[PDB]
RNA sequence: UUGGGCUGUUCGCCCAUUAAAGUGGUACGCGAGCUGGGUUCAGAACGUCGUGAGACAGUUCGGUCUCUAUCUACUGCGGGCG
RNA sequence: AGCAUAGUGAUCCGGUGGUUCCGCAUGGAAGGGCCAUCGCUCAAAGGAUAAAAGGUACGCCGGGGAUAACAGGCUGAUCUCC
RNA sequence: CACGAAUGGUGUAACGAUCUGGACACUGUCUCAGCCAUGAGCUCGGUGAAAUUGUAGUAACGGUGAAGAUGCCGUUUACCCG
RNA sequence: AUGGAUAAUAAUCGGGCAUAAGCAUAUUACCGAAGCUAUGGAUUUGCAAGUUUGCAAGUGGUAGGGGAGCAUUCUAACAGGGUUGAAGGUUUUUCGUAAGGAGGGCUGGACUGGUUAGAAAAGAAAAUGUAGGCAUAAGUAACGAUAAUGCGGGCGAGAAACCCGCACACCGAAAAACUAAGGUUUCCACAGCUAUGCUAAUCAGCUGUGGGUUAGUCUGGUCCUAAGGCGAACCCGAAAGGGA
RNA sequence: CUGUCUGAAUUCGGCGGGACCAUCCGCUAAGGCUAAAUACUCCUGAGAGACCGAUAGUGAACCAGUACCGUGAGGGAAAGGUGAAAAGAACCGUGAAUAACGGAGUGAAAUAGAUCCUGAAACCAUACGCUUACAAGCGGUCGGAGCCCUUUCGUGGGGUGACGGCGUGCCUUUUGCAUAAUGAGCCUACGAGUUAACGCUGCUGGCAAGGAUAAGUACUUCAGUACGGAUCCGCAGCGAAAGCG
RNA sequence: AAAUAAGGGCGUAUGGGGAAUGCCUAGGCUCUCAGAGGCGAUGAAGGACGUGAUAAGCUGCGAAAAGCUGCGGGGACUGGCACACACAGAUUGAUCCGCAGAUAUCCGAAUGGGGCAACCCGCUAUAUUGAAGAUAUAGCACACCGAUAGGUGGGCAAACCCGCUGAACUGAAACAUCUAAGUAGGCGGAGGAGAAGAAAACAAAAGUGAUUCCGUAAGUAGUGGCGAGCGAACGCGGAUUAGCCC
């Protein structure tokens, strides 16, 4: 059958990325939050893109 | 200060387990199954003392029994008459003279007859 | 921290002078006409709490 | 110590036979043996009660029955020893 | 106070009469205190609030064989037989 | 007992993976089961789990017992291992 | 003593069995408990001697109450032990009412601990307790569409599965070709069979080394705009902010 | 202090002294600034612990907010030790093999060989000694031959034990459990009446009709003697209170 | 060679397995004393991409890229974790430490426009075939004020403090007044502290003289479905001491 995550790599920039989260007022403290946790790995635009 | 009582924790189950030395299974190497036999097996071992003391009397009778038999008594009558005698000789000795000392056990049956 | 006192039983459970509680008596507040003087005059003197509640009075009067 | 019609039925009535169509117990025997037709799951409707949410020893349509057998108990077959 | 045992309701709060008892610098007053007394089918009558009814088959959590429905157990009121 | 007129009453051609009763053809649904093929299963070679588990050298009958016994009582039966 | 029906797995004086080994009365001896006594020992209160002894009464025990203590880790003083072998692990002997103490052999190769006083992260057998390790079920279920395999050569230590060849079978509006979404090197060659592949493997989408993607015309940007987003100015709202 | 409305006088004025009024007392609103003694640690330098020692101590002693899980917010581990020094096993043999092993060299040790300090228990196997194929059940206990080792030589010790008697595990909850009521596969490690403030009883100690200091201060060899009487309890109680004592 | 009961039970010894215990520390916890309490448009915190004779990670550093310069200290080794085969530098005084400087790619408040962070695309001045395809340097966001050359602020980040908002579970053995609690949470600003601070004040017939903090007063007065509960002030003893401007 049909599962709940079906990929696309800008649905998901548009929802999860660093100008997404940079928008908002609190979105911009998910990006506080995870600096003071250490967070290798911030929002999803951390990942490298195809080259 | 952080207290561990590492050592002794295992060195006190050794001494208890160290008893249960012969047992069938897991019962001799198993620390909570020989705890549990070890208690139960000296349990057991506090009764059958009491009872040891009245198991052999009846072997004693049983022997002064079948000694007295053999000169056409019983052990009844021939206890009877033993105890209205002035003897005071008690079933251990009794026994072991009819066992071992037919000759002693005979001059006494016709002494107190 | 430190034992605050009952405020219901401060107001109440005047102490005397050496190991016992003074309180009031009830019943004389609104139906006086229909009982006996006797009653109302035994029902006036103060009285002393009883040994099996003295242990709670002084309890809550935080005197253990 | 039978086979059918009616009913989920036990029961019961009826039809045709038979020498006979027994009474009961075994967790009203038996669902790690079977079915789920009835009953007590969630949907919907009728009669009635309750203003209402809802309910009825009232009725009707539909509706998942899990597990590789260790010990003992049975049905069969072998090895060891005496 | 009635020949005697029933005719009753704690506390809080508020009302009335008496009282240089106190009365927040002093003098009064507001208010409070003491005595007498009034207001509660608080009737679930030792009265949890001044103020209070239902459904859950959509239900959920914590416990009970302390407690029912099936089965077992004791006894036959009922049942069956003599 | 306890239908009833827009929480609509009574009929209705066509329609419905709707519910109910009956008829023909047809058949293993059945009387009543029988034969055959492949996969699983069985034996061998390779790899190799899980649920479950207080210790166990883990019988039957009548009875007792927290009222239904592998472990208690009396009797009977049972060579050891698969 | 006799007749007065009995329940469903095979039954009962407990059984054998008994004509007394049944019943009624009387007598004697004996058996019979952790009861009583005989011997040894320990302990609690009360009474005396002292600085433990003697006597008397005791000494089952759940909820619960009281009193004496052991081990563990650390600290303060005095006194110690150890490479001629400390702690720890494994056996053995002995002592105490017990918790426990001390000694010997073996492994081990650096710390340890007596007396008095003190402190506490101060003791597990159960909480369908937690983490790690290891068993049982057991060499059992299973090895993932019933489209199918057979033979001969090659490398190789090793071949039912690898390579080659000849046969057989299956899909074929597909199990064929391109490609979007997505994956992001899985692509190609050579070495390897450790782990990965539900088996072995000389094989591989696995491991390690060397390579591989070439645009004026194809797809996007440099061109345009829809739904929608942001939005100077402007209008609202405790703030953040909302509308546009 | 004001969301709304209303709204005063200027020093013989205005406000306050817990409703309010008169007298006394105090102050002078509708303007502003102001160090010290006080609170904390993303940090910095020095130093301690009757603090932990790898399931402990921070989630993290180690390529840790990492690997893994989710779309995302977010959740979140396990993982220390060879040896003094790598001197980390040249070389030979079996083996297809640089899989493993047996030798040979290093070392004090290789049964310290990289799964490397010592290394227990559960668990899985081999050798030796004694028993076991006519015998029914919490598997033990009390008696008891026979056979193997040791020996101060013994009415001494150790191992196995043919045969007989008695005996229905443990915990919890219950009037009452072998119960067919609950719970646990086993072993190792962790795991549950502790502390602060304010009180009360029992024992002990100092002073005694008196007892004790708190904050703070001074000196010093500094998380460790003197001073400090503010204050608290007791010494007299009764009454609602004035008050009396 | 031996033994043999197919196998099981018990005891001893020797193995595998595992990681407990013992010892140790590379790391942590609670604090004492004395400081400091910010970085950023001269471009922050946090990243991406690069940089080595050899270079996969970590560390350091930015196209001047395990580094450059100046002043002091220091005196034989050095080229980080990192070794090995090497290659070089260095008593003319390297390496290293302290302080002060230069360079400092791209994203990020990101600030030339846009955008799917680490990308794309521009305008004006100059130079390069200058001309199409493109390049090298400089300047190009917004708000305020400065009259004009130009200055100030955007954002991030532990706790303390201030202001604006602001629950419920819980307790009352139920519950609505009340408590929990002006707590948790949300928003904005500043400093090493902040707030407060100089009487339209207390007190009572005697008096004190700004604020803040510590001990008593005191669990007192009082408040409260007078229930649960909440709870001052005066006075006294101390730390410090400071008063001024319209």
């Amino acid at each position: 059958s049909k599962r709940t995550f079906q990929p696309s790599k800008r649905k998901r920039r548009n929802k999860h990325g660093f100008m997404d989260r940079m928008a908002s007022a609190n979105g911009r403290k998910v990006l506080a939050r995870r600096r003071a946790k250490g967070r290798h790995k911030l929002t999803v635009s951390s990942e490298p893109r195809h080259k | 200060p952080r207290s561990v009582n590492s050592v002794a924790k295992r060195a006190r189950r050794k001494k208890i387990m160290k008893q249960a030395k012969g047992f069938f299974g897991r019962r001799k190497n198993v620390w909570t199954v020989a705890k549990n036999a070890v208690e139960k097996a000296m349990s057991y071992a506090y009764r059958d003392r009491k009872q040891n003391k009245r198991n052999f009397r009846s072997l004693w009778i049983q022997r002064i029994n079948a000694g007295a038999r053999l000169e056409g008594m019983s052990y009844s009558q021939f206890m009877g008459k033993v105890k209205a005698n002035g003897i005071e000789l008690n079933r251990k000795v009794l026994a072991d003279l009819a066992m071992n000392h037919p000759e002693a056990f005979k001059a006494i049956l016709n002494k107190v007859k | 921290p430190k034992m605050k006192t009952k405020s219901s039983a401060k107001k109440r459970f005047k102490v005397t002078g050496s190991g016992k509680i003074k309180r009031k008596h009830a019943f004389k507040s609104h139906i006086l006409t229909k009982k006996s003087k006797k009653r109302k005059l035994a029902l006036t003197h103060s009285a002393l709490v009883h040994k099996t509640d003295e242990k709670s009075i002084k309890q809550q009067l935080r005197i253990i």
